[PDB]
């Protein structure tokens, strides 16, 4: 069983703090600690054990146990498991310390939970209003199972934003500029405040969860099992299948499902097609800033014949749809899968040519490097889990330490670099591109054979686990509990770039104005993600 | 992955595909004034899934090969349809829908059921009213 | 202040001034050759934004045709909505809407902003578009094509007309429904549609289990034909695992 | 995971309830192996402990002391210091400016066990000095208790609950087993199992009307015209014990001579039921050697309620059937601990023990044993007729505990004008329910599952229920509550645990001095009377061995003339209106409204049984929302058309607290017991045209009410 | 050859309790919290009538989906393939079979705060068999003989008075 050394070491730090511990899968771990010695653990977890706080999140259990659950999720990373610390915050006094004085991981998860559920994690710095917008009214707590009707939309309390900037390195001579929330070429809204002296970023705050839809209550209240594979491919467009996938396994894994062996990695190929279409727009998006168009137009051309294996495994564009608690809905044929093997060879072809654009190296030298240095240090306290992190110098990848669709039978290469800059991050992404095309050269040809789909089966009430998968932009984490046969209890998910965000003060620091959109979209931010 | 149509003849109007939809593009409500189940899609919501089709017992609402769906006035997205609603034997409260169960007849005789149609009262009768028969 | 209001203080739909609302054709005749289209994108996935940023792509252009994407509400004559209305999204959104130049259009993109979505009745998002703006052309899909993009364009700046139309009861309701695939019992084609759906899927089993059918008309025939013409390792598999449930019966 | 042997809160069948415990969690109820259920539960048994949970489905659980500063003002909530010396000045200001008497004081039925009404009475009659208490006996079997007192001597049920098993026939009469007391209903089907033919009197047909050899349908109210023609039979055809009637009663010859004016043809039409069956059945119930009569709120709750019971003790004598056992006459009880309360003294004339108040004797053994002088005398002013005394000016204050008069007592508008004008209400309960929201001081008490006492089933039976879980809200039980009110403002009143109470209750009985604790302990059934705590008494199956416990040690006969009932059927009242339990939820839908899987059998606003033809001549569809009127209030339920009702009449539930029944039934109280005549008052029943504005007022004054009860508690 | 529960309406009192009894050892598990038994009252006769578990299954025959199927000798509903189509409660010539969905989890009926503008209520009900809420998705609920049960049928244990015992033909 994976977990036990972790748990030893958390009793002899602590004698008589876990309350209860208990088993989810085999790499699955939970634990019960006092809710008044709840960040040493953490704590702990984190700094001396090398745990990456992944996800924290409330639950409304006040007719299960009448308490609260706030989870704490921590993934080992020096073998490799999932640790989760759950508190029984009370009930008419709910009250919890914080953590964010100890990781700053915890800074936007504490600001959620007393936005959904109006639980106050006492000490926690940021205290402002992060995804309920300016208009709503004070004590109504949507994720709250008796305050209110999913359905019910109170009156505006203002037409103005009233949300408050904080100015850390300027003062009340400083000048911003706008870049949000509608802005050209963002394609997505998000406002951005840049604290500028000149053309230099002094400091940048931001405003976020514009495109907060409120699909948390709407998952546990009007739809089922099946149909929230539709809600989680719908949250945005290039990370459909992360999050269908991740929320798939997550309900896979709170029950046995033992699982065919196909369609286990047929969704590690399909997972892998995705990263072809995300990274390839993003490289695209990077010549489009650094200067040359004749370099992006022919990144859409090499990213329209990654959607031509995406128009032939699945037959759609974007949005789709293929998977199931059981297993996957459509199935792949023969000639597709010896056809969308060349087509991948002649993509390493086609993406070999296109890379000598950093070969050429004139405004890929000079505009991408220096240029929104994410620090290494700040990067392992905040829990950053895309290609930042793998810039960076971390080797965080889901596919290596949890391996969940069956990427052990895969080629598996992690990347990591050195430099902090915006062509380091680039590196991650073009060296992901090979190793992704390396597993569709190597997963389609030895497909192992067998059903594809397991139904019938009887979801077994408060029954939960953790599901993730390897998004282009980082991990997902979906935590899903089964209510009943029909409904869930709660779902939670965080996106990939929800980790990545908190960091973008640290980056727009020191640069620009100029260079600022591409040091944000460098780390090709996900809004529709992480806005829920 | 085009437009879902529905082939109103071949529609039973057994909510199966309203309540598989996601978007609720679907609906139904039942009229008491006119005795009609008032089957309604709406391409406003529809998100273009397909489970519609998936699950069909009849077949009725498929996903055409037709993509120009561009419209002036929202009215013109919907295609509606209303089915007679049968009254029950013993009480006339209105109970099921009339070609839902006169499909339910026609499949009872394929398999083999020499006298199906001859037992239309049975089928006709509420099921509260049903199990009151077999008490006595 | 931005947006009308109830008693309640819900936002409703602006109402422009019939003088202002007047003179849309003449305007739509006037921008027939060149339109300047801003998108304003609302509370949506990206799909519902890449692809209308896919309008102006390689594979589907619309300079050809006029349409050219302007930075600012002040140059737009069209202002493409995307997204259902979050509620920290219906102020900015209004703000594009009063910062354009009278008369506009308006063109509701994809199901979330025609009328929601998937999000239609939920506390954070207003529904479609339409509840705070007038909108003049709804152009569906999740995401909508660029072929439909194109064909929503064309219809909205007077180049197509409208295809499709409202569809009302009728006589062909109350017409009884007919046993589709009548010939065998109900129950195997049932089983075996099942068995196709848990191997194939729901697209391909109905396909493999129909082409079956047809070939129950000739056991060996077209077992032959199933076996050879595909030459699809999956395909036989699917194929005799159907018939042994249909032989077990 | 341990199972703690607990009694069932609802009903006096007494059953037993293995309630299996996890943490201090409550996971399923199991059926013990009890006397009386012998491992059989009904729904309300099974499912029906969940309400100590604060499940919040109708009321919210009361959690702190809360004092209302001034009617007008608000429930605000308050220290348990003040609340109880709040409660401790205010009662000694009240009976130092007005009188002792000036104080009212209930006892509870339900959940508190025989050792808080001990305690409550104690303090009353010592702190207070008032004989000022009533539980609800008095609504409930207090004609039964007065009858029987007078004319057998003891007023509680004769035989035991198991003893209707081997009877040979069984006489019903205004009782229904079926819903009221299920597991007394299954002792009624294994008689039916052992040869007993049964005799149902009821005008509905009931389920146990349908187990019956033969059943009369009679009128609303014509009791007695029907029991003086059955006796009249059994005189006339000479078919008694005389034996029995010489030697062991006395008045024989008045019975004759008043009985005799009534022969069954002039009943053929009162009673509306012929004449052959009524000489059927008096035929039936002379020949059987063992028969037993179960009588319900048939008879008491009527304004000829005493001398109905007097009038069917008196044909148990002629037929003999009183003393031996599988016989006897079997008033079967209401409350889980209405029997309980009934011994224990929480009536307004006895003291503990079934001693009356009149006799100085048991007023000097009492006061030598308490502590005061010598204990007030006078019998004391009742519940039921507490609007009556408090709208005239003659009583000021109500402690009320553990009922609830604001939806289970008669005229509900007079109650709360009356509560209006009662400058203090005292309300012990465990809920916000209606009276506790229209309560100027609330003190929150111990549930049933947390605590510790005895229970006392219909067949005068003692139980013990343990404790299960800890409250989760520092709230003390009802015991420590009274002691601690009275030793701030009186008496030094102090108690341990309810061991002590029931020793102390030992020392002042003669007739509970054989059950203790050890004897009943897990699964003991202790029929009281016992007198030695040797195992040699396992308590009194049978009442009635060889003397009658009279006075003359001699059973008396006595009935009178039928009288019709006070309101008649008039012009725009064409209805009779009845007042019905059913199977499900119990009385005022406190517990059994906060529990899941019984409320999700029936919510609101109830169902008012019409008869079918009723119905298809009025204009009323099988469920559709009705209007009925009555002459002091309109109320709305739904109709449940069957034909099981008797045409002419509809029987109503008054659990219901939306369209309750008890603002229709207008309170005219009996001649000398007082009790409200529910069982016949005059209503019209009217259709409503738009159903569906009406089934909106069904959910919005139904939010509404939760509105205010989620208000003033939270 | 098959297993079905039958009712002695003699000895029913009608007490609701068997209902109550199917509710809740269901609700327990995953599935449907209505209950599968619904006593049936009229002038001389009580009883509840469920599932006769039939040997030819008119239920069986017109399901799309195959979700009726007949194992250890009982006619056994599969409510994750029922597709609510509402055949089988139209071929059913006993009426054992109803619809009705999953509520919201821990969620009240009204959860309407006054911070809000109400909620739109809920379409009156007319049939189970034509009913529609958007948030409800009904299944055919149907006696399933407590066969996930190790201990048998929850209505037989927990009658009262023995009305109902399971007869059961190898
Ligand atoms: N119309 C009409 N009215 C009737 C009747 C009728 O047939 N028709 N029946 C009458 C009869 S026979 C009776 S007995 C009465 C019964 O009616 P009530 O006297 O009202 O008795 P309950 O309904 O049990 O009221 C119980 C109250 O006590 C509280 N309680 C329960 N357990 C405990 C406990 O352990 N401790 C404390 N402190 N409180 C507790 C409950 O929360 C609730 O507030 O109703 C009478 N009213
Ligand atoms: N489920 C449940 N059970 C309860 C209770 C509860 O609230 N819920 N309450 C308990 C209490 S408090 C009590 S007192 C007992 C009482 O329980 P029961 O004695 O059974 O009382 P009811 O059901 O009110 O009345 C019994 C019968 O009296 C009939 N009746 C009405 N009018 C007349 C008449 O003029 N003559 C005759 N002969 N019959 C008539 C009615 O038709 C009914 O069939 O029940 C207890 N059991
Ligand atoms: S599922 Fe098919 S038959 Fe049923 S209502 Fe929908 S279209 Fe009609
Ligand atoms: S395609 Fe999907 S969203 Fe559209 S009507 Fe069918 S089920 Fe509903
Ligand atoms: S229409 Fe579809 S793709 Fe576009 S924003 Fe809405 S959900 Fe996303
Ligand atoms: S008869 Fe009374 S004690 Fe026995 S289970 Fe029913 S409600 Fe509980
Ligand atoms: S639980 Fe038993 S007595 Fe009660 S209705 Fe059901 S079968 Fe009849
Ligand atoms: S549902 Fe009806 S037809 Fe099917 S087995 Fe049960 S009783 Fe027979
Ligand atoms: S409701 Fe379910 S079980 Fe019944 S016919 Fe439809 S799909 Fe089959
Ligand atoms: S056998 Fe089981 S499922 Fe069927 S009615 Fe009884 S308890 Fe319910
Ligand atoms: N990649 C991606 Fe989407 C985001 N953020 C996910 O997961
Ligand atoms: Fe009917
Ligand atoms: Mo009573
Ligand atoms: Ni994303």
């Amino acid at each position: 069983k994976l977990g036990q050394h972790y748990l030893a070491a958390l009793n002899e730090a602590f004698p008589g703090v876990v309350l209860d511990h208990a088993w989810q899968t085999k790499d699955q771990l939970t634990v019960t600690v006092k809710v008044n010695y709840l960040p040493e653990v953490v704590e702990f977890l984190y700094y001396k054990q090398g745990g990456w706080l992944s996800v924290l999140f409330g639950n409304d259990e006040r007719k299960l146990n009448g308490h609260y659950a706030v989870y704490y999720v921590l993934s080992m990373e020096k073998t490799k498991c999932w640790i989760t610390v759950r508190v029984e915050v009370d009930a008419n006094k709910p009250e919890y310390p914080s953590v964010t004085p100890r990781v700053p991981a915890a800074v936007w998860g504490e600001r959620e939970v007393r936005d959904m559920y109006g639980l106050i994690p006492v000490g926690l710095p940021d205290e402002r209003r992060l995804v309920l917008p300016d208009d709503w009214p004070d004590e109504l707590y949507p994720l709250r199972k008796d305050s209110m009707d999913y359905r019910q939309r109170p009156a505006p309390t203002t037409d103005a934003e009233t949300y408050e900037f904080i100015n850390e390195l300027g003062d009340k001579k400083n000048n911003v500029v706008p870049i949000g929330p509608l802005h050209v070429t963002s394609d997505e809204p998000g406002h951005f405040r840049l604290f500028v002296d000149g053309e230099n970023i002094i400091d940048a705050d931001y405003r976020l969860f514009y495109v907060h839809r409120g699909m948390e209550k709407l998952a546990e209240t009007r739809m089922g099992y099946n149909e929230v594979t539709f809600l989680s491919d719908r949250v945005c467009g290039i990370c459909g299948f992360a999050h269908s996938t991740a929320y798939t396994t997550s309900v896979e894994n709170a029950m046995g499902i033992q699982v065919p062996e196909r369609a286990q990695m047929i969704r590690a190929i399909l997972l892998e097609v995705e990263r072809l279409h995300s990274h390839l727009l993003n490289l695209g998006l990077a010549c489009h800033f650094t200067g040359f168009d004749s370099g992006f137009m022919q990144f859409f051309r090499v990213r329209e014949t990654s959607m031509k294996m995406a128009e032939i495994l699945t037959g759609a564009r974007k949005t789709y749809g293929l998977n199931l608690i059981g297993g996957i809905r459509r199935d792949l044929l023969k000639d597709d899968m010896i056809q969308t093997r060349q087509l991948a060879q002649q993509m390493r072809r086609e993406v070999q040519e296109l890379v000598d654009v950093l070969l050429s190296t004139p405004n890929m030298e000079q505009r991408t490097v220096g240029i929104g240095r994410l620090d290494p240090e700040i990067a392992r306290d905040f829990s950053n889990v895309g290609p930042m992190v793998r810039a960076s110098g971390h080797a965080r990848d889901t596919r290596a330490d949890h391996p969940f669709v069956g990427y052990g039978l895969l080629p598996m290469e992690v990347h990591s670099e050195q430099g902090c800059d915006v062509i380091s991050r680039l590196k991650v992404r073009i060296n992901e591109v090979y190793t992704a095309l390396n597993m569709i050269d190597y997963g389609l040809d030895n497909l192992p054979g067998g059903p594809l789909m397991v139904e019938g089966f009887t979801y077994i009430p408060h029954r939960f686990a953790l599901g993730f998968a390897e998004a282009p932009r980082g991990d997902d984490i979906h935590w899903s509990m089964t209510g009943d046969n029909q409904k869930l209890y709660r779902w939670r998910c965080r996106a990939a770039t929800y980790a990545n965000w908190p960091t973008l003060r640290y980056m727009l620091r020191g640069n620009t104005v100029s260079d600022a959109p591409l040091i944000i979209g460098s780390l090709d931010p996900c809004y529709s993600c992480t806005d829920r | 992955r085009g437009k879902p149509e529905q082939n109103p003849q071949q529609c039973i109007g057994c909510a199966a595909c309203v309540n598989a939809c996601p978007s609720n593009a679907l609906t139904v409500e039942t009229d008491l004034a006119t005795g009609e189940l008032a089957w309604e899609f709406n391409l406003g919501h529809c998100i273009f899934c397909g489970r519609c089709e998936e699950v069909c017992p009849t077949a009725a609402i498929k996903l055409s090969q037709e993509y120009e769906l561009a419209v002036w006035k929202k009215e013109d997205f919907l295609q509606q349809s209303r089915f007679a609603l049968c009254n029950c034997r013993v009480c006339n409260r209105p109970f099921a829908v009339q070609k839902e169960i006169d499909y339910a007849i026609a499949l009872l005789k394929h398999n083999g059921d020499s006298r199906a149609e001859n037992h239309r009262e049975s089928f006709e009768t509420c099921p509260e009213c049903k199990r009151q028969k077999c008490l006595v | 202040l931005l947006g009308p209001r109830d008693a309640n203080g819900i936002p409703v739909p602006m109402t422009v001034d019939e003088s202002i609302a007047s003179m849309k054709a003449s305007l739509l005749k006037k921008i027939k050759r060149s339109a300047y289209v801003y998108r304003v994108d609302c509370g949506g996935c990206n799909g519902c934004e890449i692809e209308i940023f896919a309008t102006l792509s390689p594979l589907f252009d619309a300079e050809r045709f006029g349409i050219k994407v302007v930075p600012s509400p002040r140059h737009a004559d069209i202002l493409l909505f995307t997204g259902a209305v979050t509620r920290a999204m219906r102020s900015p959104a209004l703000r594009a809407w009063q910062s354009a130049p009278d008369p506009k259009i308006c063109i509701s993109y994809g199901a979330c902003g025609n009328s929601g979505g998937i999000f239609h009745d939920l506390y954070c998002v207003w529904g479609g578009t339409d509840k705070i703006v007038p909108v003049d052309v709804y152009i569906p899909g999740c995401p909508p094509t660029p072929a439909a993009t194109l064909y929503g364009f064309a219809m909205a700046l007077g180049l197509l007309e409208q295809k499709i139309h409202a569809r009302g009861p009728g006589e062909l309701d109350e017409q009884p429904a007919e046993i589709l695939h009548g010939d065998m019992v109900q129950p195997l084609r049932v089983k075996v549609d099942r068995e196709a759906r848990r191997l194939a899927g729901y697209r391909y089993g109905r396909q493999i289990a129909d082409d079956y059918l047809t070939q129950l008309g000739q056991g060996e025939e077209q077992v032959a034909r199933w076996l050879e013409a595909e030459n699809d390792p999956r395909l036989n598999e699917i194929v005799s695992h159907l018939n042994h449930v249909v032989e077990e019966a | 995971m341990k199972k703690v042997v607990t009694v069932c809160p609802y009903c006096a069948s007494g059953c037993k309830i293995n309630l299996v415990v996890d943490n201090g969690k409550i996971v399923r109820a199991e059926a013990a192996q009890g006397k009386t259920n012998q491992g059989t539960l009904c729904l309300k048994g099974y499912y029906g402990w969940d309400f100590i949970n604060d499940t919040q489905i109708l009321t919210p659980r009361l959690k702190t002391p809360m004092i209302r500063r001034q009617r007008g003002g608000k429930l605000e909530p308050v220290s348990w210091d003040e609340a109880l010396n709040y409660v401790a000045e205010r009662l000694s200001a009240i009976k130092e400016k007005y009188g002792p008497d000036a104080i009212q004081t209930t006892g509870s039925s339900r959940g508190t066990g025989n050792e808080t009404n001990y305690v409550m009475q104690k303090f009353a009659r010592a702190v207070i000095g008032t004989n000022n208490v009533d539980c609800c006996a008095r609504v409930x079997h207090g004609p039964s208790v007065a009858g029987l007192h007078q004319s057998v001597g003891n007023g509680a049920m004769s035989n035991a609950i198991n003893e209707i098993d081997n009877t040979d026939l069984v006489f019903v009469f205004g009782y229904n087993p079926a819903d009221s007391h299920p597991i007394v209903a299954n002792h009624v089907i294994n008689a039916k199992r052992n040869g007993a033919k049964i005799i149902v009197c009821d005008p509905r047909k009931i389920e146990t009307a349908r187990i019956a050899d033969m059943h009369i349908a009679l009128k609303n109210g014509s009791n007695i015209a029907l029991l003086n023609a059955m006796g009249h039979v059994i005189i006339e055809e000479n078919l008694y014990d005389k034996a029995f009637v010489a030697s062991r009663t006395e008045g024989f010859e008045e019975y004759r001579k008043i009985v005799e004016g009534y022969t069954p043809e002039s009943v053929e039409d009162i009673t509306g039921v012929s004449a052959s069956e009524i000489r059927q059945a008096a035929r039936m119930y002379a020949q059987a050697k063992s028969a037993a009569i179960l009588w319900g709120m048939g008879v008491t709750q009527f304004y000829q309620g005493v001398e109905t019971v007097r009038s069917l003790t008196s044909l148990a004598m002629l037929t003999g059937n009183l003393g031996k056992p599988h016989a006897g006459v079997n008033p079967v009880r209401g409350q889980n601990n209405v029997q309980g309360a009934c011994d224990m003294g929480a009536l307004p004339d006895t003291y503990p023990g079934y001693q009356y108040v009149k006799d100085p004797a048991n007023r000097e053994k009492f006061a030598k044993a308490w502590g005061v002088e010598s204990l007030p005398a006078h019998t004391g002013y009742r519940i039921s007729e507490l609007p009556h005394r408090a709208a005239h000016g003659e009583v000021r204050a109500a402690y009320i505990m553990g009922e609830d008069p604001l939806q289970t007592d008669a005229e509900l508008s007079a109650v709360r004008k009356a509560f209006e004008d009662l400058e203090l209400v005292i309300v012990q309960d465990i809920f916000m329910t209606k009276t506790a929201s229209a309560a100027d001081v609330i003190l929150p008490s111990t549930s049933w599952g947390e605590h510790e006492g005895v229970f006392t089933a219909a067949d005068r039976g003692f139980q013990r229920f343990f404790k299960a879980v800890e409250p989760k809200w520092d709230l003390k039980t009802d015991w420590q509550i009274i002691s601690e009110i009275a030793t701030r403002m009186g008496y030094p009143m102090h108690y341990n645990n309810t061991q002590e109470i029931w020793d102390e209750l030992r020392h002042l009985c003669p007739d509970f001095y054989g059950a203790t604790y050890e004897k009943m302990g897990e699964l003991g059934f202790i029929q009281w009377p016992c007198r030695d705590t040797s195992d040699a008494d396992q308590g009194t199956s049978y009442l009635f061995k060889e003397k009658f416990d009279t006075p003359n040690g001699l059973a008396q006969f006595f009935t009178c003339d039928w009288v019709a009932p006070i309101d008649k059927l008039t012009d725009e009242y064409p209805m009779v209106l009845s007042t019905v339990r059913e199977v499900g939820h119990y009385s005022c839908r406190s517990m059994t409204g906060n529990c899941a899987a019984l409320a999700a059998l029936a919510d609101e606003p109830g169902y008012a049984q019409i008869n079918t033809e009723d119905a298809k001549r009025l204009g009323i569809e099988d469920e559709a929302l009705v209007w009925v009127h009555s002459r002091k209030g309109k109320i709305i339920t739904r109709a449940q058309v069957s034909d099981r009702p008797n045409k002419g009449a509809i029987y109503m539930t008054y659990q219901w607290w939306i369209g309750a029944c008890n603002e229709l039934v207008t309170e005219n109280l009996s001649p000398i017991t007082k009790t409200p005549e529910y069982k016949y008052c005059a209503v019209r029943v009217e259709p409503i045209a738009d159903q569906r504005a009406a089934e909106q007022y069904v959910i919005d004054e139904y939010n509404k009410l939760k509105t205010r009860l989620r208000e003033a508690a939270l | 050859m098959n297993r079905f529960v039958i009712a002695d309406s003699t000895l029913c009192i009608g007490c609701h309790t068997c209902e109550a009894a199917c509710s809740e050892t269901h609700r327990q598990h995953g599935l449907q919290s209505m209950p599968r038994l619904r006593v049936m009252l009229n002038e001389k006769e009580s009883a509840p009538q469920l599932c006769h578990h039939c040997e030819d299954a008119p239920c069986a025959v017109v399901c799309p989906v195959n979700a009726i199927t007949r194992v250890d000798g009982a006619v056994q509903l599969n409510e994750s393939l029922c597709v609510s189509c509402k055949l089988c409660g139209i071929a059913c010539p006993f009426g054992a079979i109803e619809f009705s969905g999953s509520r919201p989890l821990d969620i009240p009926a009204n959860a309407n705060t006054p911070k809000a503008p109400p909620a739109p209520p809920a379409p009156a009900r007319v049939s189970t068999l034509l009913d529609w809420v958007p948030g409800i998705r009904a299944i055919a609920v149907k006696c399933d003989l407590c066969s996930f049960d190790e201990q048998g049928p929850a209505c037989v244990r927990m009658c009262p008075t023995k009305a109902l015992h399971l007869v059961d033909n190898t």
